[PDB]
């Protein structure tokens, strides 16, 4: 289907049908939409790093792709990639221009390594986001701290 | 309603050389958006179904020869036959697509123009199993001739009892063949033991009978 | 590879009623504005009816209108008319014809870019009538046969270079002549299904 | 819109990103799931009463007025164009003081 | 929604760009004002009626089709994605001819 | 609006990109046509009732709320901003339920 | 003008007019508009390669542009050129990130060559498009496969 | 708050309120929506150089950011700068692909020199932009001319 | 860390009322429903009632229905319950419940993952009586007292190993009788305020 | 109003050997969108309040060990201990938060099975004390002994006129304890001047008295 | 290169009609909001009248409403004042005054930054008067005459140092009287175009 | 209506020395969004118009000397003149464009403080033209003195058939000039031979005559 887009009234929360449309919904302004990014670590995941580890993998032939996020949670665990392979080569891209590192941390968990890096970007294997500064992409860039999340869409109460 | 108009109704020329037909319509049939003419032509040989020759006036369709091409706009269009050659002998129809209903030209015969050839006349008295009909039927046939143009019992003229037929003209030869056929009783047949024939032509210098 | 195979047609009493088909090889019908287009003998061409893709868009000739009905199957592949009250004027040989692509029942037309072979279509009060075969001797004499058209070879397709076969000529009685000649005769009269060879 | 096309290819083979079923599992995820050349679903349009060809002559008059768009804006890639339209398309509806009786108004009392 | 992850952190201690009071001085000067870590604002929102815990859910649900629109789209970086979410919000309602007494029409007669 | 500034030039000789007659020919194909400094089309607007130094004060008031949009979001080059006012004029009047005789909607029954 | 925009009803196609506004055209979901990539192959264009390279040619001050469409047409004929001037140097620029080859190609016209490269940029002289991966760009890109069509925008009927 | 729009009815200039909304205001085409760049110049700011400098300075930890405008004001005295630092380094960016010289400059003041560039980026004492081609951006960019003003908003009259 | 104080409670006559309160430690209510449950004398669990952090949506059973008004301070970090209109049915002990923070009053509910320390409500006609401690000589017979409970302990809190006390017993008077031994006794009445140490 | 059924109501399994509590539901507790089956799992020791054990029917709390598991969906669920020890002695109650109002099962008290042991009886006459207060209550204690199963003035057997209290299962040795409590007025005690208390259990070979 | 060319104005009975005019040079009426202010004899300046950019916002001085009809052209870069019905009160020096560019009729004014020449308006039932020119020995006696003004200069402008020319008196003949000195006086009276020259 | 006054009315400063005008308005002419006064200061030379000098209160025109600066906010201004010089006589008003209508003050005139300086009077009886008009005007010239404050036929005093005009201060030497013109019928001229002027001045040690 189409994103979903969540409907919030008082405190209850609704999710918008396209079918069905709700004349109670209102929407007076642009700033009454608010795109959330949350973090995984508040669903119980292990954030242990061997465990982390294993929900990222290396893949090519898929491009990488970036939306943004207006808003994100305060992290408790981050993680910052440099990795290389045997000869020395570093199987990481460099954050392109404009991204920055989490916003918000208290243990940043610096992690380096080597291994036989199968793939060209490093995805998620859970199909998560690898959240940065107000921007989610698929895929872990060098050496810039990250949060790993996952984003959701919403059109506030009358403010 | 738009009525198309060609001209000539019929065309004889030389081999190789070239040939033009025209086209009139009672309308313009310029479509102003596209500054394209809405005008087609057609080819239709004896015995076939018409060929897509031209559309949008000037445009070759696909695999006709180069020596075929339309010009004109609005009002008055034209086809051209550069080198006639003997592939090119058929009747040839302008339509417009402007605005329905769809019309058709009146359709122009292209023929080839050849040097003159005589006639070879036969005649062939009715057969046996046709006096059994209680009727007799007398042919004359003109074999390859050129051009279409030509026109006795016991030396006495007949009229109204017979008509003939005329074939399209020989796609290699370029020559017409033509079938003279009088019918009458078996009874007036009988009385008279003489029928000839008697043919006069351009292409020859005087009557053979 | 691209073609348009016609059926029905033939003998019809006036007032009676026929129906045409063509069935479509080598392209989809749905792409194309299918029309029928008539051809009285010796004269000219006339349009009689069209039908759009969507058999949303039809038209008729004012002449055939309310007489003919237009239809079309997209997925057989086929146009059809039926035609009904038929007239002597009607007496023509019927042209299965695509149009081009660019036609549409909202806008401009298309030319004509395929032809179907055509099928005669004969209104008369006469009934069908077998030929008379003479021999002439050479060539042999086709009289008093109804309707058209009939068909000559020699030597079953053998015989070819020198041949002549002469258009068929309506006598006073209502029933039609022809002569074939050259320099065994295989005749054929379909509308009577009479074949007959004469030496 | 009307073809002026010398040739017209009535058949529309076409191939798109928008799918119809999510549910292939787990597919949706990026590390799994088609590489760069299979995220395509294909499809055929026939030329029915001459869609096709007068979409083929719509992109051609389009050409004109969508170069001197782009000559215009200073952005290197522009993906803002549909969307555009679509507010547009709000605005020439609701621009707006909406008379119901009179045109440039699209509502009705029943 | 309802919740289906293992565990929820109920208190939601967030972070974010828009501000409420613009007026800091000549803080708004990119010259002076904060550096790259300090253009946010932090909140704290708890989960009311499981609010959160319905957001939470809701981000999981949203990531499938999220992810395949990114798929399908060809460009890096997707901002618009709020901006459509507005327009298709207003098509929703006035795509629109508008009747009154007729459901999806928002009007009243008062 | 009022202008604050010490000096104000009345005279707004501008510059633009949108055109007037796009029939100049074949020159709007890239290949031909204008090179990067001959785009534009200039023009001379006049300080009528004030207008211009209005529009100078306006530009000079704007640049703050301005300056911290631009904080807020992390893409390096924008050009949605035009296009979200157009969204918040809509929503603005059709967010929304609208009550004919009441205000806050722009309906008259006529 | 502005861009034309088609409406479809049932098989029928409309140019909107910005003037007349029918309220018959419904606009429900952004989804409903389409904008499509037909190839000039289809209008009848030679696909040779001299009668192509004909078609393109190089000119400078006059900056790259490029739009997105979503849905293209598979091409019987696609070209992908590699070529420098007699120094060596190349004359084409690389393909810059995002801009993939066209994705459905029947035969690509592999071209190599060297000439007079006259220009910095490789425009194409009919004022068309080269088509690449949902992306309609006026310049060759080195070494990408494309396909030169027109690109054109759609309303779609109510589904 | 919220970006001002002003509102254009025949020579009067008005500041749409969000809380008050007018229905008078009409629009009824997004071409009626127009971003435009003022210059400073025309505010009575001094064009001399060092006056100029003045204005200017260098700071970190800031991200360049740019917007577009629409249409721009023709300017008297326009600026190029060209600066290192005593190592010979260069302490100005290169203009990004997609940034050109403002268009329309009669005098155009080239500035070389040497000095402390105490800043990645040089942005502006005051808050104004640097203008550039269609593009107000917050930094300075090397070698290419600039002229300094500030940008508004417009809903022009029905057209 | 994370708990529930409870108080109120005790001995109150039939159509009598009680306000239980309940005080939380570790986190805050907002972010949770709370729920009170009640577990009858030897007898299964029963819920009756539920509030939500908005105190918007509320629930009652059905057997409770219009006698019981819940009510919670989010500030003070609190869970009251008002309950009128007693009868002996609802003689039970009361705990203090937390439920998972997935639980809304227009969706789903979640688990009670956290339980107070219960208060015991005794309804009865029967006035309160404190207890006759008599020694078995090892043990102590503590006989006729009334309402529940009463606590034993051993020398101040020393002697636990072997130590044996009885579950209290209703006795044919409507007196409560119980009997503690182990192979000076702290006794403790609390309902009466009673505190009796027999050697 | 869906009614919860546990079964069995009582299990007494020896120590290291595993036990299974069943749990049906009058309707399926299986949520559709989820396909979590929400159900509960408790544990309540005696003289405590009720502990989470398991949620969604097979999810362990967070703390709980590893030898409690619960498994099934929709109607019929199963709490299972692996090696049961001494810590795990409690009531163990399911509960559906599918659908309000919330309810109950019934309960499942579980036990440990031990080697016979035989009580130690004692007897205890009442004290001056209560004879001031006009009544007397004799006393007899059997301590320590398993099973719970077990069961005279002047040889002359009495009725109605006593009760008995049972300990719960010692969280050490798992013994039980009995407490019996004879209550007659003080003027039917003196008349007679023995009191006898006979005992008879299955961990004996005969009754002792 | 800026400046104000005014025109009109003189003498005129009450309740007379008079048009002043004024051409700007060095700009563009567009731009700036135009106003006329006036000075009596000796007295203060008083604001009269103003017009926008667009004519349509145009305000008057109450004491002038209804009297005063302003007026512009841009095109021809000229401001008008349309006088009826005058009295001696409206008796003074009007000056052409050019108005900031950020005022605006709708807002906020601004600063008259560039005035006119000014032109003298005399209203007065008296007719117009030549001078009596009589030498005084130095100087030259200008007496009865009327209305002002009367310049003197000596020797067509020669002679300037150590000249004082004295402001003109209203005598009580309701003519004008003025004296001129030095340590050929050129007498120019344009009310009454004289032109008098006396050694 | 505002209502602005100035104060003082006349002021007389020494060429070098600073002088100060001040300004009061009828309501404060604060704006409250720009938090600039609107207030405006014209200088106003003999026979000319009036010159703009100062704009929002404290902002100098361009072209205007440095020495010329305004100041105050909301209802009293002040315009200050440091080191007056001579070409700075002239009249300057202060004017509110705050609301319309426009007003403008009193106006101050701003002269020069001057040594004494005595007058050098002239005598100049009336010609013959003037005899031919039946009237007769006896002038009296007290030319070049300082200050302006100052002031017989056959030794008999005069009344009401008198008046006298003064010019303005000397732009270079600050010395003001004034003309006596005494008016009579030519009838009453020939009754006197004599006529004597009299002159009194503080700058003098006593009348000159």
């Amino acid at each position: 289907r189409s994103i979903p887009l969540g409907v919030i009234h008082n405190s209850t929360l609704q999710v918008s049908d396209v079918d069905k449309l709700v004349c109670r919904d209102k929407l007076s302004s642009t700033n009454q939409l608010r795109s959330v990014g949350l973090n995984l670590e508040g669903n119980g995941v292990a954030t242990d790093v061997p465990s982390a580890t294993k929900r990222w993998g290396f893949r090519s032939g898929v491009p990488p792709k970036v939306v943004n996020y207006e808003a994100g949670e305060w992290a408790e665990n981050c993680y910052n990639l440099e990795i290389k392979k045997p000869d020395g080569s570093e199987c990481l891209p460099a954050a392109p221009d404009g991204i920055r590192g989490f916003p918000r941390c208290r243990y940043v968990h610096k992690v380096s390594g080597t291994g036989p890096c199968a793939g060209d970007f490093a995805f998620h294997k859970e199909g998560a986001f690898f959240l940065y500064d107000r921007l989610a992409s698929t895929v872990i860039y060098r050496g810039t701290t990250f949060a790993e999340g996952v984003v959701a869409f919403l059109i506030l109460p009358q403010a | 309603e738009l009525v198309m108009t060609q001209s000539p109704d019929s065309l004889a020329v030389s081999l190789g050389e070239r040939a033009t037909i025209n086209c009139k319509s009672s309308q313009s049939v310029l479509y102003s958006s596209n500054n394209k003419s809405y005008l087609a032509w057609y080819q239709q040989k004896p015995g076939q179904p018409p060929k897509l020759l031209i559309y949008w006036a000037s445009t070759r369709e696909s695999g006709v020869p180069d020596r075929f091409s339309g010009s004109g706009s609005g009002t008055d269009f034209t086809l051209t036959i550069s080198s006639l050659q003997a592939e090119d002998v058929a009747v040839y129809y302008c339509q417009q697509y402007y605005s329905a209903p769809l019309t058709f030209g009146g359709g122009t015969k292209v023929e080839i123009k050849r040097t003159v050839a005589a006639p070879s006349v036969f005649i062939f008295p009715p057969s046996d199993e046709q006096l059994k009909s209680g009727t007799a039927s007398v042919v004359c046939l003109l074999n390859n001739f050129y051009p279409r143009e030509a026109k006795k019992v016991d030396n006495a003229l007949q009229s109204g009892n017979s008509q003939e037929s005329v074939t399209e003209q020989d796609s290699k030869d370029s020559t017409y063949s033509l079938s003279s056929t009088l019918t009458l009783s078996k009874a007036d047949y009988e009385k008279h033991k003489v029928y000839a024939c008697e043919v006069t032509h351009q292409g020859l210098r005087s009557p053979v009978t | 590879e691209v073609q348009l195979l016609e059926s029905g047609g033939g003998l019809v009493k006036p007032g009676g009623s026929l129906r045409l088909s063509c069935a479509a090889s080598g392209f989809t019908l749905i792409n194309y504005r299918m029309n029928w287009v008539r051809q009285a003998p010796g004269k000219g061409l006339e349009w009689v009816s069209s039908i759009s893709s969507s058999s949303s868009y039809i038209h008729y000739a004012d002449s055939v209108k309310g007489r003919f009905t237009i239809s079309r199957d997209n997925a057989e592949n086929s146009l059809y008319l039926q035609m009904n009250s038929l007239r002597a004027e009607d007496t023509a040989v019927y042209y299965c014809v695509r149009e081009g692509p660019r036609a549409t029942g909202y806008s401009m037309a298309d030319v004509f870019d395929i032809w179907g072979q055509g099928t005669m279509v004969t209104v008369s009060s006469a009934s069908t009538k077998g030929p008379s075969v003479f021999p002439l001797a050479l060539g042999c004499l086709v009289k008093d046969y109804f309707p058209e058209p009939v068909t000559v070879s020699w030597n079953s397709g053998a015989l070819t270079s020198g041949v002549h076969t002469f258009p068929a000529v309506l006598q006073s009685s209502g029933l039609y002549s022809l002569s074939s000649v050259v320099t065994i005769c295989n005749v054929n009269h379909k509308p009577s299904n009479t074949k007959v060879d004469k030496k | 819109i009307v073809n002026a096309q010398p040739k017209c290819n009535p058949n529309l083979h076409y191939w798109t990103t928008q799918d119809e079923g999510a549910a292939i599992g787990l597919a949706w995820i990026p590390y799994f799931g088609p590489a760069a050349e299979g995220i395509y679903t294909e499809g055929l349009m026939h030329n029915q009463d001459g869609l096709i060809c007068g979409l083929r002559q719509l992109a051609n008059e389009t050409t004109q007025a969508l170069q001197l768009f782009l000559r215009a804006t200073t952005e290197l890639r522009t993906f803002s164009i549909l969307n555009r339209k679509a507010i547009d398309f709000l605005l020439q509806r609701w621009g707006g003081t909406c008379h119901i009786l009179g045109p440039d108004c699209c509502i009705e009392p029943h």
